């Protein structure tokens, strides 16, 4: 399993042209907010390939 | 209703609040496979079957 290559599966809007995101921060879901901490409805917005 | 004898309720003729089922924090899975959950409440559909 190489699991090193990683995509942007969930973000808050779509990239403009030429824009690269490095941000690691957490994404919100749901309703419920989720202050930096995963749980339910906090998704980490990076995924690995299978 | 049973797994082999599973009742298939359709839902037609109708506006779908979707908000309200997405915000219900009770349901421990909420994975869908072909469309978008964020979308739920903007796409149109024939019909659902349940």
């Amino acid at each position: 399993g190489n699991y090193n290559y990683l995509y942007r599966l969930f973000r808050k809007s779509n990239l403009k042209p030429f824009e690269r995101d490095i941000s690691t921060e957490i994404y919100q879901a749901g309703s419920t907010p989720c202050n930096g901490v995963k749980g339910f409805n906090c998704y980490f917005p990076l995924q690995s390939y299978g | 209703a049973s797994v082999y004898a599973w009742n298939r309720k359709r839902i037609s003729n109708c506006v779908a609040d979707y908000s309200v089922l997405y915000n219900s924090a009770s349901f421990s899975t909420f994975k869908c496979y072909g469309v978008s959950p964020t979308k739920l409440n903007d796409l149109c559909f024939t019909n659902v079957y349940a």
